[PDB]
């Protein structure tokens, strides 16, 4: 029985499994002398 | 009593010492500045595998928790049971530890 | 008269690459003035932009816009990662320059250049 | 009664009220339940060493054990949910709604 | 009178301090950097002055910059010059620290570091030798010495 | 997206926030390069406001066919139903 309030209430996935909606990224810069861009996964 | 002077005296020292090293370069009048990090502004990404280790320590300590009467526990006259359940809880943390390391959990911190 | 060319066969493919390029400088400007917290606008920001872009709109050969919109995008890489600094972002507004002479006789008193 | 067993009783319902009454985290409800454990360790505590009950000193203990166990899987929890939603807001935990 | 005796005292108590433990944050840029390792290994040894080896840039006292600075690392060296507590100081170690030296009339090259930040000692050669650079770090502790901060400070 | 009169009303707001083009003389079938005078960057900043507000990515190859706001209303009603 939809309602005003129940008006946006979509169904559930039929699997029940919703969308789940990245990697550090550091610059080891100058502070010999050399800068470095860092792509990490942990 | 003596303890709780203690506490406080040394209570005290730690914050008269750190007020002092907060409040005396402060009468120096330097100057103001401005100053407009590896991350740039990035969000603090989650990893799993520390809160692993932190959850891991966490169970061992209250195995851990358990252990800690032994001393006094040798102290019994039903020593054959004594010894048994003391052998006994540092097999299951011995069992945790193997199962922690099979299942892959103590791995890139090992 | 028969050349090589680099991505664009004519000036059609190579304007449609500039535009592109254009897009975005002008999608990215107010990330840099954000995250290097620079002291301009967005306006100000993308009237720059503008004025890199109208400064090369006499060229006519599609060699010569091809490598303007890669070097462009090589800025452009240059500053959505931060590869600059703030310093090399503000390089592009000449802000410490005094004003140069424009008409001939403040020239004629400053010195002896054309 | 002994008056310290009313503030450890108060105790009991701060962190309880504190627990029944979300904000937004999800870590301070956890904090919430961890301080009504606290106060239930200290209550029966006090109880069994004023009582002289010799064998309910290790009740504690395994009171604190088990709750503890138990606030670690309410943190692997608030993290599952920390890696669903960026945060532990209680306001994202809403799709069992419909 | 007396206070000017207490603030007499108290400079020259506050000055040996600071030149008798100066701490330096090193930019390892060029040839430079060898000769103050040179300077830091056993036969001169700093760390017999007080002078530590490798403090960290967010609490060392002297910025000694050896080596070539181009222009690509000159906002790098001001960055960590502004990061630097105070009193702060800026020995230039060597001809491309304080002149430009050899890539002076380069497209590249910031013709001295005095150019980006002040300078207190230049230390002249190439590389200037690890005894060369242990007396510029002596020069800059005589130049601690005759601080007058307090004198000052009861002048004013 | 609902009805095409609402988005050309859309439309006409977006290019009145436009600070180059006079609301005076800006109408619907009003000709961006040649009666309005802009540049084709204006026209490009135009339709990346269009993009702004109607939320989906406008293509080159069919932007540069974008010349008056009809066109425009046009365009974004092929791409939806109304
Ligand atoms: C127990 C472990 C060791 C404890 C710490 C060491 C003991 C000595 C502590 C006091 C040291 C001397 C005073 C602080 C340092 C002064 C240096 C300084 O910057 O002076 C200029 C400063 C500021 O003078 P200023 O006006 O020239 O400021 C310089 C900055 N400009 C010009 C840009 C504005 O002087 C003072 O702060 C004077 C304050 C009183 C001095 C001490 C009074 C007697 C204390 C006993
Ligand atoms: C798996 C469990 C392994 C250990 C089992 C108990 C070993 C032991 O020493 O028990 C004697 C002990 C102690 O026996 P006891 O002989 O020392 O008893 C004398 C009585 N007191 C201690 C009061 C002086 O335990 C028992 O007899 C009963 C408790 C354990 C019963 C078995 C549990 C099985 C669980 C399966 C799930
Ligand atoms: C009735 C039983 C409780 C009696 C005591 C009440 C104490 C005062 C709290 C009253 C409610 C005030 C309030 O704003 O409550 C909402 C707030 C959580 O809401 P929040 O997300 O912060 O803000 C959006 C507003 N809904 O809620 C809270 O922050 C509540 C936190 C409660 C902690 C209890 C502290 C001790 C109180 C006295 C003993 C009981
Ligand atoms: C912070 C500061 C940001 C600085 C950004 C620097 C980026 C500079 C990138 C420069 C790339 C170019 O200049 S490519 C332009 C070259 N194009 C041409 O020579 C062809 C002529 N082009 C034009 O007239 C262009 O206006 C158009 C838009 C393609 C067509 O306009 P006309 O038609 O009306
Ligand atoms: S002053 Fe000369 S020797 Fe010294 S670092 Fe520079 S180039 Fe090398």
């Amino acid at each position: 029985y939809p309602t005003k309030e129940t008006a946006h209430w979509k169904p559930p996935p039929w699997n029940d499994v919703d969308p789940p909606k990245s990697n550090l990224t550091l610059n080891f810069g100058p502070q010999g002398v050399l800068r470095l861009v860092m792509e990490l996964s942990g | 009593m003596n303890l709780m002077i203690t506490l406080l005296t040394n209570f005290t020292l730690a914050t008269l010492l750190v007020t002092i090293a907060f409040w005396l370069p402060q009468l120096n009048v330097y100057s103001e500045k401005t100053s407009p990090d590896p991350m740039g502004s990035a969000r603090l990404p989650f990893s799993m595998k520390f809160f692993l280790v932190a959850i891991t320590f966490l169970l061992f300590d209250l195995e851990i928790a358990l252990l800690l009467p032994l001393p006094w526990a040798s102290q019994t006259t039903n020593l054959n049971t004594m010894l048994t359940m003391a052998l006994l809880l540092i097999f299951l943390l011995a069992v945790s530890l193997a199962y922690e390391w099979t299942q892959k959990g103590l791995e890139w911190t090992e | 008269t028969s050349v090589k060319p680099i991505f664009s066969r004519d000036m059609n493919e190579a304007k449609r690459r500039v535009r592109e390029l254009y897009r975005a400088w002008y999608r990215e400007v107010p990330n840099t003035v954000h995250l290097f917290q620079l002291d301009i606008s967005v306006k100000q920001g993308r009237d720059k932009v503008r004025e890199m872009f109208k400064k090369n709109a006499h060229v006519t050969d599609p060699r010569v816009v091809d490598l303007l919109v890669i070097k462009g995008k090589m800025e452009l890489e240059e500053t959505i990662n931060v590869w600059k600094q703030r310093t090399h972002v503000m390089r592009f507004f000449h802000e410490t320059e005094a004003p140069r002479p424009k008409d001939f006789l403040s020239k004629f008193y400053v010195g002896h250049d054309p | 009664m002994s008056l310290v067993y009313m503030n450890i009783m108060m105790a009991f319902t701060v962190s309880l009220t504190g627990l029944l009454m979300y904000r937004s985290h999800l870590m301070s409800s956890l904090l919430c339940l961890e301080g009504m454990m606290l106060s239930l360790f200290i209550l029966a505590t006090l109880m069994i060493l004023n009582s002289h009950f010799t064998l309910a000193s290790m009740m504690p203990i395994i009171l604190l054990v088990f709750a503890a166990c138990e606030a670690a899987l309410g943190l692997s929890l608030l993290v599952m949910v920390s890696n669903t939603y960026g945060t532990d807001y209680v306001q994202n935990l809403n799709l069992l709604q419909c | 009178s007396r206070g000017e005796y207490v603030v007499a005292k108290l400079d020259d108590l506050i000055n040996w301090a600071r030149r008798s433990s100066l701490w330096p944050m090193t930019f390892g840029l060029a040839c430079c950097a060898v000769e103050m390792m040179h300077m830091a290994a056993p036969r001169y040894d700093m760390d017999r002055f007080g002078v530590v080896f490798r403090a960290s840039p967010r609490q060392s006292d002297v910025m000694i910059v050896a080596g070539t600075l181009t222009n690509k690392m000159a906002p790098a060296l001001r960055k960590v010059y502004d990061q630097m507590p105070e009193p702060r100081y800026v020995v230039s170690m060597g001809s491309c620290a304080n002149g430009g030296g050899y890539y002076h009339y380069s497209y590249s090259v910031v013709r001295g570091c005095d150019r980006i930040v002040p300078v207190d000692i230049y230390v002249p050669g190439c590389p200037p030798t690890a005894e060369a650079l242990l007396y510029g770090i002596l020069q800059l502790q005589k130049k601690i010495k005759r601080e007058k901060r307090l004198r000052i400070w009861y002048r004013r | 997206p609902l009805t095409l009169e609402g988005i050309k009303d859309r439309v006409l707001y977006v290019l009145k926030l436009y600070d180059k083009i006079d609301p005076e003389k800006l109408s619907v079938n009003s000709h961006f390069m040649k009666d309005l005078g802009l540049d084709s960057l204006d026209q490009v900043e135009i339709i990346m406001a269009m993009e702004d507000e109607f939320g989906f990515e406008i293509p080159d190859i069919d932007a540069e066919k974008l010349m008056c706001p009809q066109e425009i209303v046009d365009y974004i009603a092929d791409k939806k139903d109304v």
